[PDB]
């Protein structure tokens, strides 16, 4: 948690009444709340985005239609951004002024784009932007197996076997769930 | 688009502007259009209906496509496409919708891409009960 290394693919194999020492709880029922409240959490920041941008209904819904409003709405917009910024005659101030994200990233410290900053900086700061968009909807997609799955015990075996990247389990754990890992198809490398 | 609406649908546009978000003015309005209109112009009011209200479960039971499943689709890969993309907004406001959903799948049936019908066959499955 210290390092560089995603909470939703961190997941731990154990007794369910052990205490968790950590921050946050990294068991299949803490990783599923986890989960649930980072898919409001990309719910409410998809609605102010779509608040933001003037698209009309309600977008923070659901996860599926989350993302597919934010595809039939970033992804011609963030085409368009880049073949504006494709031309050689598109200056840093027309690149900050073709960003239409802008309102999105209003809650940002300002400025967002500095007024000494060149191209490059300015490009640089609308691919964060954009990325930090792409991960949000990356994370309501992620978030979006878990809701479609109803069972918590299916949702679990599903997000261990392909959802999760990094899986830690005590040697007894390992030991009495080998058949069961085995027979779930879980695959590392 | 501009020419799709006459003198008759002006007071029927005057009052979709005055009430952008009735249902029962917009059901009148594709009543109208379905009862005298031509079928371009009743079409371009359905997919003008739906994108203005998409939430409406009414005007998502009464979309039609017949207008674009007489032509080939290889030829008007065009209207498909828009169709496509309209079924994809449905589908963002109205996902617990299960009869939107069987006319999606019934119109990816109609078209030839396995792939693409696979796919929505399969978020049909995980996404309804």
């Amino acid at each position: 948690v210290a390092l560089d290394i995603d909470e939703r693919h961190l997941l731990r194999l154990g007794h369910g009444e052990e205490e968790l020492e950590t921050e946050g709880s990294f068991s299949k029922h803490g990783r599923v709340e986890s989960f649930l409240d980072n898919r409001q959490r990309f719910l409410y920041e998809v609605s102010r985005l779509a608040a933001s941008m003037g698209a009309p209904g309600a977008h923070g819904n659901s996860a599926e239609t989350a993302g597919y409003f934010n595809k039939v709405y970033v992804e011609p917009a963030w085409a368009k951004f880049n073949d504006i910024i494709q031309r050689e005659d598109v200056g840093p101030e027309d690149i900050v002024r073709a960003f239409p994200f802008h309102a999105y990233f209003s809650d940002a410290p300002q400025p967002l784009f500095p007024p000494e900053a060149d191209r490059e900086t300015v490009l640089e700061i609308a691919n964060g932007c954009y990325r930090h968009i792409s991960k949000i909807f990356e994370e309501l997609a992620d978030v979006l197996p878990f809701e479609i799955l109803r069972r918590d015990k299916d949702k679990a075996n599903y997000l261990l076997t392909s959802e999760a990247r990094i899986i830690a389990m005590t040697s007894t754990h390992a030991a009495m769930k080998r058949g069961e890992i085995a027979s779930l198809g879980f695959q590392y490398d | 688009d501009v020419a799709l609406v006459c003198e008759d649908d002006a007071p029927y546009e005057q009052d979709i502007l005055r009430n952008p978000g009735s249902i029962r003015p917009w059901l009148s309005y594709i009543e109208y259009k379905l009862q005298h209109g031509t079928l371009r112009e009743q079409a371009f009011v359905m997919e003008r209906a739906c994108v203005q209200l998409p939430r409406s479960y009414k005007l998502w039971k009464m979309f039609r496509v017949n207008h674009i499943s007489k032509l080939n689709p290889a030829i008007f890969a065009t209207e498909y496409q828009k169709v496509n993309a309209l079924f994809e907004r449905a589908l963002i406001l109205l996902n617990k919708m299960p009869r939107i959903w069987e006319m999606y799948l019934k119109f990816l049936m109609q078209q030839p891409l396995v792939t693409f019908t696979r796919r929505t066959f399969d978020r049909a499955l995980r996404a309804l009960p």
